[PDB]
């Protein structure tokens, strides 16, 4: 799946205008909750290499990191979304273009297909 | 990889010299011009494998 | 799920934010705490399974193992209390951070409905006990010895890999769910006898085969007590548990691969029972009767019988915990005496009662004396093997005789005889090692009152 | 030879620290007695008195979700069923003939 | 380049015994040859004669490698009437890596060339009879 | 003495808050998957007078 | 150097590398490869020593080697086709020359032999320069042109750039050395999946590109270029040798680390086109880079090696200068791995 | 009491089963799907994916070159 | 123990693999820092490139 000669995109676009008809990440998104997690672990290295108390030294810092690691993945998790939608609609319209080498195999039940039975012994 | 920082902003950076069909000065033809523009209006939009076959 | 693993997640903020002179007690309570927790995944159904979610599922040969790796952390911490006394209270708090950590990673492991989630999970757990062992070991060979336990796996562990993703390219999917109920005979090609070779060896050197076993008496002989406690309860009981994951997939050629596997470990069993009686440290030696164990379960994984697997489960269940125990016991020793080699402090029967009292117990339970869960576990897969060929009882035999030689030649050795003479510093044992012995030695004389608890997905 | 035969500023390695010496009744957990006698207390309470006697009666009276005495009752059942009706007991086919189509060999 | 693979694939296995050895001692010798090219250009030993002989001992000891795997991997096939078998292709191997060991003159370095070139060999004959690829073309 | 054990005894309740939080996630993931309820051949059931899911 | 002429060449060197990957035109993507070399020089000699000129020099020659390898396959490509747009080769021995020039910018092997020496002899700074910045354009190009490429050769040189990182670094006590060997290795490790998937390069480049930064910044915080130089770090500032040891199990691949992401991907990439033997290869010849980044960390932190008594006096002192993007680095070289599906990013 | 207080009934973990089950076979029914799809468009070119960029014609001048033979 | 635990069992697979590790890394360590000689492995390898992959 190479899809950066897909037609009608534009070069240098983060998220195009067709990425607004799918649903926005939740802002309690587990992956969002994980990227302010990296945050403030960013926080805390941050004060332990300065030598300065880990844990409660700088709020405000600490809060910029999180907010700055909530915004990017907000973003992210919108362009990676939108990228899988498109890898999916470019699949199924292949599929649906390309009936021959897409066949609908016949229905057979288990009843009437003979498996080679090997006994543990 | 390749930004198409001149196909956003239809800058036409270095898109001038790069084929012989492209607006000599002085309308001078290449030797070879109008064989190059047959390939170029043949393989134009229908991507690098199916222009090559 | 999740009921278990936040709280064990919770435990690394309780730690660090603890008093300096209250890591231990918090961590103690809160670790037996999630044990009882996780207690209440023993009930399992006749049915599939306990699928709580995508990510996560409970079986019956799941649980044991879940309910032993919890509760194996309060005790930990209770041995480490000792030896780690002098210690800073930031490296106190990272060698209980690396503690939970190996604590939730294997918890995470066993549930894990992905085969790749399983993969990474079962190698995340080899980064903490490297640190604990290569960082809080005694001896100046702990590094090597984690060279050793690190390469070893890894070496097994990368064709593993290999081998899942080819999978999923074939099958499209590595949850055990759809692999089990699609799954398709194996044909007796080139291809596939080396695909079989990729799935099974990553587990084969963990158990550890008996060809493959060398990394396991260093890396037990120079960790600290914990990390033999782990290594010798859980991490070892990763290769048997993945072996009957993915051995599902890998018929009708498991017939055929599985001959020099089986030969390996029937007459290296007996050769590390023999390899026990010539021994002069302890912990080689439990490491060595550990390997005889391990290869008893590896025979019964191979031969793929319900009754070898119910055994398998009991024998890797109740060897976690003797072994361990074992483990304890010696080290209460050299706490004492700083050799660690059986030959020097003799006769301490004289000296400590309760504790010959206790070594008297462990002993008993590994020599697998009926009803114990062990002998319960040793006399299924006895049969079983000897249903796949009746001369399989001979080694078995000579197997048990030699179980029973070596573990009564390490309690009268240390115990029985006449005390050393200039060994002046042995004192009165102590509350939290008694306690901490009655712990481990408890729950097993519980569990042979309740066996199918232990037995596994096929009882 | 003018070197001190050292080969480097080491401290000597301490003696071993009792702690019976310094507080009979040391139960071995923390040179602090009171800190002793509490983490003393928490492990006995915590693994004895909740975990190991709680967690085996839970354990003990888990309900019967593996279904032993319900397949008992069915097989009672069943059993009493054919032995009246002259049925022979356990049949050699698990699935019914009928809906299996084998395929013709013809050889 | 692959004029040589031709060369040895096109025989048959259990036919023309000579013509096999022939065309693995030609890979033995240009193996060699390109070997030596490596060390004389990476390290200088002494001169232009020395390293003459260098060369000539590398190319004359790898082309009598080939030569032994050829002739007893085709000998063993044709005997054992059972062609397209990679135990025939590990006898081979390491009746070459035996010859290695007898001209490095150590029983440990025989031991070892046994060992690791019939393992070579049996895997080469496993990956032709079920074609796997070392250089796989991109598909997907 | 209430608000100076506090500070001092506020790590132990961090346990206990994360198996509620556990529980009730483990019950919010759950209602994720309910494509199947009252649905399986084995207990396709008739809802009770005043029954709005058969599980929850 | 004046800061103002270090902050135009800082960014000449950069405007060079965006002229690469911005242009279509071959002689535009030529003229930013001389323009990235022309400034690179004075900020490898800007500690003015022996070593830092020879150095230099060295990369100039194989750079200026390279350029004109670039060139000769450029006229020969043109030559049998008019064509001077970036795309397809048109030619069998134009592609040859076009891959060996870019492996020699990159320092595949067998093209590796000027990345240790111009690392060792360069300062710390220069080396993160040098080993991050200068990878983008000759990637780049090779992501544009990949369809052409054959993949015989390209896989050859990679599985040669793997296996010779792998040995190379088994012997170093310099840690410049060492980083070099490692980038060698990292470079065989994206150009083996360029024939099948560009983005698994790009992100293998992200995750590498992390790593090394901070692995440097963290180089030149504790200001060791040597193995026992660095064995003195924790009397100072055991933090930092625990951030380094993280950073060296990451590097290695170690799962749950981030550097498990690309390989793994990798992997799994070369298994939906039939390739299985080369994989397996390549995972086993990393265990050897593994192994001395053990080495390392043994030596770093996870024992305790013999001080100096004058050490006391650091303990009254604090860095003047400090790294804002360190604690940024570590965290993403470390703990990125439940992130990795966001490479549909197309990154 | 235990499985009143504890435990639900078995037709959650049935049908919870029935789900999962659901969406792990079309997930691996997609995955085949995809990789098929994706050999297809790599090998005839004829697909949104794997377009490789030809010469634009919009830079070709049509105008009388000095030479009535172009 | 003595012959096959503590011997062959360590020579098979652990001393080998470190031995053939440890002559492999010091052989392709060991360059003088010559750049003639690199030069000359560059012009062969350009050669065999040439003749061997088309
Ligand atoms: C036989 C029935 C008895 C019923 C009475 C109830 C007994 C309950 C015991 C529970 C388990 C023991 C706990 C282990 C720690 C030991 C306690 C301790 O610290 O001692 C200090 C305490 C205080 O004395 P002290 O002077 O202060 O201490 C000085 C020194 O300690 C020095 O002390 P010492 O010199 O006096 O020695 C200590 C003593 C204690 O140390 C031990 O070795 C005890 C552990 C022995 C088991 C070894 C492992 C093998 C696995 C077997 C699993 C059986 C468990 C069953 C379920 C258990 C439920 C939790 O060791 C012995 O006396 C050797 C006994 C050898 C027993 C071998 C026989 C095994 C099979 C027997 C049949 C079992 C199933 C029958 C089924 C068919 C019929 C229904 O002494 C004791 O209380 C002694 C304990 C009694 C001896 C146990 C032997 C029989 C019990 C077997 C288990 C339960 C049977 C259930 C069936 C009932 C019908
Ligand atoms: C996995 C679970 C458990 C497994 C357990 C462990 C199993 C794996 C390890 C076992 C490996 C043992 C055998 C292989 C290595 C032995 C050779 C060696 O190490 O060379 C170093 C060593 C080289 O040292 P050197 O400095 O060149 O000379 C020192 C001697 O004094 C110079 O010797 P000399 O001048 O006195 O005379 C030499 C003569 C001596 O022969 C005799 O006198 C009578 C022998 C007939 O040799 C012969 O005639 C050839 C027979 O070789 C020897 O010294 C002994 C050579 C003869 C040993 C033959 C061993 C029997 C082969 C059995 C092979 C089965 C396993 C391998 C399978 C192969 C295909 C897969
Ligand atoms: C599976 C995922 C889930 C788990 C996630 C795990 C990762 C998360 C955290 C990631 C990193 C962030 C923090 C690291 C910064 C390091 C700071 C530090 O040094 O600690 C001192 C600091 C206190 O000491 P201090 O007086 O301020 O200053 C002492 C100096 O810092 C320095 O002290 P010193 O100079 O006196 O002592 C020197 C010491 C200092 O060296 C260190 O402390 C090492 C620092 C760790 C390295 C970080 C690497 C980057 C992340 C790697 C993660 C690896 C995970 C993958 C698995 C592999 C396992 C290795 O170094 C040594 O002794 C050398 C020997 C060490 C042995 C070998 C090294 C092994 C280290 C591996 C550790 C891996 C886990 C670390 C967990 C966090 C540890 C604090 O510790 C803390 O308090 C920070 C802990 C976090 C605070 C949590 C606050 C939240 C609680 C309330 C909210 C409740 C939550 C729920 C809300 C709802 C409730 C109602
Ligand atoms: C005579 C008595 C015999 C029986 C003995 C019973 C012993 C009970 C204690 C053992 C419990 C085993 C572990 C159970 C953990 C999981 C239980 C969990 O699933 O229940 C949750 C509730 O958890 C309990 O609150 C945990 C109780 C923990 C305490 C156990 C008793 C010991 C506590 C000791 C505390 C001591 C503190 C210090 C005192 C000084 C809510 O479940 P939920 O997901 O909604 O279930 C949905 C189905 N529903 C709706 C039908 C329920
Ligand atoms: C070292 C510590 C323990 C490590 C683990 C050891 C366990 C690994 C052992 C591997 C299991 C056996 C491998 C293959 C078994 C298949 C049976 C086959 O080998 O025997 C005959 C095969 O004949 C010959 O054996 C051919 C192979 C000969 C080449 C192998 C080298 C022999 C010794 C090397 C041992 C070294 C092992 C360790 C390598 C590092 C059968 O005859 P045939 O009907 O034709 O083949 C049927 C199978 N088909 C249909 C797929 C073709
Ligand atoms: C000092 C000497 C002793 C003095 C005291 C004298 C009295 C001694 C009497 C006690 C021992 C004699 C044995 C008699 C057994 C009676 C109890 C037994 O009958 O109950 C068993 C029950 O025991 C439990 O099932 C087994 C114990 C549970 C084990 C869990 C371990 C605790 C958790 C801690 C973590 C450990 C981790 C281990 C990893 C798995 C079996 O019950 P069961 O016939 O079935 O049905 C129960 C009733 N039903 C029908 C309503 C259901
Ligand atoms: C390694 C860990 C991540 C580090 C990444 C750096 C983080 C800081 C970057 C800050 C945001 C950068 C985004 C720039 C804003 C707009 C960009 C937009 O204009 O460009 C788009 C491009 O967007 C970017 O490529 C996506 C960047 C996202 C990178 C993150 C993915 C990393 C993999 C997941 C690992 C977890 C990391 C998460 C924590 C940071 C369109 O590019 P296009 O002209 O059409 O195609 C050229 C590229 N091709 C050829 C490869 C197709
Ligand atoms: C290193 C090179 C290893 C060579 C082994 C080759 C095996 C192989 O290629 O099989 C591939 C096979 C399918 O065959 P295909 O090529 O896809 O198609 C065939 C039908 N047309 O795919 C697989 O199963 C891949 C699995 C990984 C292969 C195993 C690689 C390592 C050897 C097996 C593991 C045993 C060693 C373990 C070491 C233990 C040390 C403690
Ligand atoms: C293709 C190539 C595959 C490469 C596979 C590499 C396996 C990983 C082991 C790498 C070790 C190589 C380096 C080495 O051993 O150096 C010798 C070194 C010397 O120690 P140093 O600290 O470096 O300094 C000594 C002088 N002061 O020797 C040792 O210490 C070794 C100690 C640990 C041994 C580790 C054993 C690992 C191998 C076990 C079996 C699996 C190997 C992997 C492939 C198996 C085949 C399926």
């Amino acid at each position: 799946t190479m899809m950066s000669g897909r037609p009608g995109r534009v070069p240098l676009q983060f998220l195009p205008n067709e990425a607004r008809s799918l649903p926005p990440p939740k802002l309690t998104d587990p992956r969002l909750v994980y990227m302010g997690f990296l945050g403030y672990c960013s926080g805390l290295i941050d004060n332990a290499i300065r030598r300065r108390p880990v844990v409660s030294a700088g709020l405000h810092r600490q809060l910029l990191y999180v907010t700055s690691f909530v915004f990017f993945g907000y973003y992210l998790l919108k362009r990676q979304d939108y990228m899988y939608a498109l890898r999916d609609h470019d699949m199924f319209a292949y599929v649906k273009s390309h009936p021959e080498d897409f066949p609908e195999k016949d229905k057979k039940t288990y009843g009437e297909i003979l498996e080679e039975f090997h006994p543990v012994r | 990889p390749f930004f198409d920082v001149q196909k956003r902003l239809g800058l036409d950076l270095d898109r001038w010299m790069t084929i012989q069909s492209a607006e000599q000065p002085h309308k001078i033809p290449g030797r070879c011009h109008a064989f190059e523009k047959e390939w170029i209006e043949c393989a134009h939009g229908i991507g690098g494998i199916r222009a090559e076959k | 799920m999740l009921k278990i693993i936040i709280p064990t997640t919770m435990l690394l903020p309780m730690t660090w934010m603890s008093k300096h002179n209250m890591i231990w007690i918090n961590a103690t309570v809160h670790s037996l705490l999630i044990s009882l927790i996780s207690l209440s995944l023993l009930n399992q159904l006749g049915e599939n399974s306990l699928n709580f979610s995508l990510t996560f599922f409970s079986d019956s040969l799941s649980a044991p193992l879940l309910v032993l790796t919890t509760w194996l952390l309060p005790l930990m911490l209770m041995a480490s209390q000792s030896h780690l006394s002098k210690e800073t209270t930031t490296r106190k708090k990272l060698y209980i951070t690396m503690l939970i950590l190996l604590q939730l990673f294997l918890i995470m492991t066993f549930t894990a409905t992905e085969l790749i989630l399983f993969y990474i999970l079962f190698e995340a757990t080899l980064v903490p006990t490297l640190i604990i062992i290569t960082r809080w070991g005694n001896q100046t060979e702990r590094l090597n010895a984690g060279l050793y336990f690190l390469f070893y796996t890894l070496a097994g562990s990368l064709p593993l890999l290999v081998a899942l993703v080819y999978i999923q390219n074939t099958t499209g999917s590595l949850n055990f769910l759809i692999i089990h109920y699609w799954s398709h005979p194996l044909s007796n090609s080139w291809s596939n006898i080396f695909m079989w070779l990729a799935c099974i060896m990553a587990f084969m050197v963990k158990m550890p085969l008996y060809g493959l076993h060398l990394w396991l008496p260093k890396a037990h002989v120079e960790a600290p007590i914990a990390g033999s406690m782990v290594l010798a309860a859980v991490l070892l009981k990763l290769g048997g548990y993945g072996m009957m994951r993915i051995t599902t997939i890998l018929n009708p050629l498991t017939n055929y691969m599985a001959y020099p596997f089986l030969m390996l470990s029937m007459w290296g069993m007996i050769m590390t029972s023999s390899i026990c009686l010539r021994q002069t440290d302890l912990k080689s030696l439990i490491a060595y009767s550990s390997v005889s164990h391990m290869a008893l379960v590896i025979v019964a994984i191979m031969i793929q019988t319900p009754w070898s697997f119910m055994g398998a489960t009991a024998l890797m269940i109740a060897h976690g915990l003797t072994s361990s125990m074992l483990f304890c016991l010696a080290n209460t020793n050299y706490e004492r005496v700083h050799s660690r080699t059986m030959i020097l402090a003799r006769g301490l029967q004289t000296l400590l009662p309760l504790m010959a009292t206790w070594w008297l117990v462990a002993s008993l339970t590994n020599l697998a004396l009926p009803p114990s869960i062990n002998l319960i576990g040793e006399l299924f897969i006895i049969t079983a093997s000897f249903s796949w060929s009746n001369i399989t009882i001979i080694l078995m035999g000579m197997n048990m005789m030699i179980t029973a030689l070596y573990s009564l030649y390490m309690l009268i050795t240390t115990q029985r005889g006449k005390y050393t003479h200039h060994i002046n510093n042995i004192k009165p044992s102590f509350t939290r090692e008694n306690a901490l012995m009655a712990l481990h030695i408890l729950p097993l004389l519980l569990l042979t009152l309740n066996p199918k608890m232990i037995l596994g997905p096929l009882y | 030879p003018p070197e001190p035969t050292i080969r480097l500023q080491e401290d000597p390695d301490p003696e071993d620290e009792n702690l019976y010496e310094k507080n009979p009744d040391s139960h071995g957990y923390d040179k602090d007695p009171i800190v002793d006698l509490w983490n003393m207390r928490v492990v006995f309470f915590f693994g004895f008195s909740i975990v190991l006697v709680l967690g085996s009666t839970f354990v003990a009276y888990l309900p019967d979700y593996r279904m032993q005495e319900w397949a008992r009752r069915e097989a009672e059942r069943l059993v009493k069923y054919r032995e009246a009706n002259g049925l022979p007991l356990m049949e050699s086919n698990c699935f019914d003939p009928n809906k299996i189509q084998l395929p013709e060999d013809e050889d | 380049a692959k004029t040589l693979l031709h060369k040895y694939s096109d025989i048959p296995e259990g036919t023309e015994c000579h013509r096999k050895a022939y065309a693995s001692t030609s890979i033995g010798g240009a193996t060699g040859l390109i070997v030596s090219a490596y060390s004389i250009a990476l390290k200088p030993p002494a001169s232009f004669l020395e390293g003459v002989a260098r060369t000539g001992r590398y190319t004359f000891t790898s082309a009598a490698i080939g030569a032994i795997f050829g002739l007893t991997s085709c000998i063993s096939a044709q005997v054992r009437e059972k062609p397209d078998d990679p135990l025939n292709y590990f006898i081979g191997g390491c009746a070459g890596g035996l010859t290695l060991g007898a001209r490095t003159r150590s029983y440990g370095i025989g031991a070892a060339a046994c060992a690791y070139m019939g393992l070579t060999a049996a895997l080469v004959k496993m990956g032709q009879l079920e074609g796997w690829q070392v250089f796989a073309e991109p598909k997907v | 003495n209430v608000l100076q054990i506090v500070r001092d005894h506020w790590v132990h309740i961090l346990v206990p808050v994360g198996f509620v939080f556990g529980c009730y996630l483990d019950r919010r993931s759950d209602e994720k998957l309910t494509a199947f309820r009252n649905k399986s051949l084995l207990f396709k059931r008739e809802l009770r007078p005043n029954e709005e899911v058969t599980w929850k | 150097m004046n800061p103002i002429i270090y902050t135009t060449l800082i960014m000449t060197v950069m405007s060079g590398t965006m002229l690469v990957m911005i242009s279509s035109h071959w002689l535009l993507i030529w003229i930013g490869f001389e323009m990235n070399l022309l400034a690179m020089i004075p900020v490898l000699m800007k500690n003015f020593n022996p070593r830092a000129t020879e150095a230099a020099t060295k990369y100039f020659l194989t750079q200026a080697t390279a350029s004109m390898m670039l060139m000769m396959a450029i006229i020969i490509n043109l030559l049998y086709s008019g064509q001077w747009t970036i795309t397809k080769m048109f030619n069998p021995v134009a592609m040859t020359m076009m891959t060996m020039a870019l492996a020699m910018k990159l320092g595949l092997s067998p093209f590796h032999f000027w990345v240790p020496e111009v690392t060792q002899g360069i300062s710390l700074q220069a080396g993160l320069l040098l080993l991050t910045w200068q990878k983008l354009a000759p990637l780049s190009v090779l992501c544009q042109i990949s369809q052409s490429i054959n993949p015989n050769l390209m896989l050859t040189m990679a599985m040669l750039s793997i296996l010779i990182g792998g040995w190379g670094g088994l012997n170093q006590t310099q840690l410049r050395k060492i980083m070099a060997y490692s980038s060698i290795a990292h470079m065989g490790w994206m150009t083996a999946v360029l024939p099948y998937n560009t983005t698994m390069t790009i992100l293998n480049l992200l995750i590498y590109i992390t790593m090394t930064l901070a692995m440097f910044m963290l180089l030149i915080h504790s200001s060791a270029t040597t193995t026992l130089s660095l064995s003195h770090t924790w009397n100072k500032m055991p933090v930092i040798t625990s951030l380094m040891m993280v950073t060296l199990l990451s590097m290695g691949g170690l799962p749950p680390l981030s550097g498990f992401m690309p390989k793994w991907m990798i992997i799994q990439e070369m298994t939906k086109n039939e390739s299985i033997i080369m994989p397996t290869l390549m995972a086993m010849t990393a265990l050897l880079n593994l192994y001395f980044y053990m080495r390392l960390a043994y030596s770093s932190s996870l024992t305790m090696f013999p001080s100096t008594n004058n050490m006391k006096m650091k303990w009254q002192f604090e860095h003047t200068k400090q790294m804002k993007l360190l604690p940024t680095m570590i965290v993403l070289s470390t703990l990125v791995l439940p992130m990795t599906p966001a490479l549909s990013s197309l990154n | 009491w235990i499985a009143r207080t504890f435990y639900d009934g078995p037709e959650k973990n049935y049908e919870k089963t029935m789900a999962i089950l659901q969406i792990e076979a079309e997930k691996a029914e997609l995955r085949l799907k995809e990789l098929e799809v994706r050999r297809l468009m790599r090998a005839r070119g004829d697909g949104p994916w794997y377009q490789y960029p030809t010469i634009d014609k919009a830079l070709i001048d049509h105008s009388p070159k000095t030479t009535p033979d172009n | 123990s003595s012959l096959l635990d503590l011997i062959w069992l360590e020579t098979i697979l652990p001393k080998t693999t470190s031995f053939i590790q440890m002559k492999m890394s010091i052989m392709v360590s060991n360059q003088k820092g010559l750049i003639k000689l690199y030069f000359l492995s560059f012009l062969i390898t350009i050669m065999i490139s040439m003749t061997l992959f088309n």
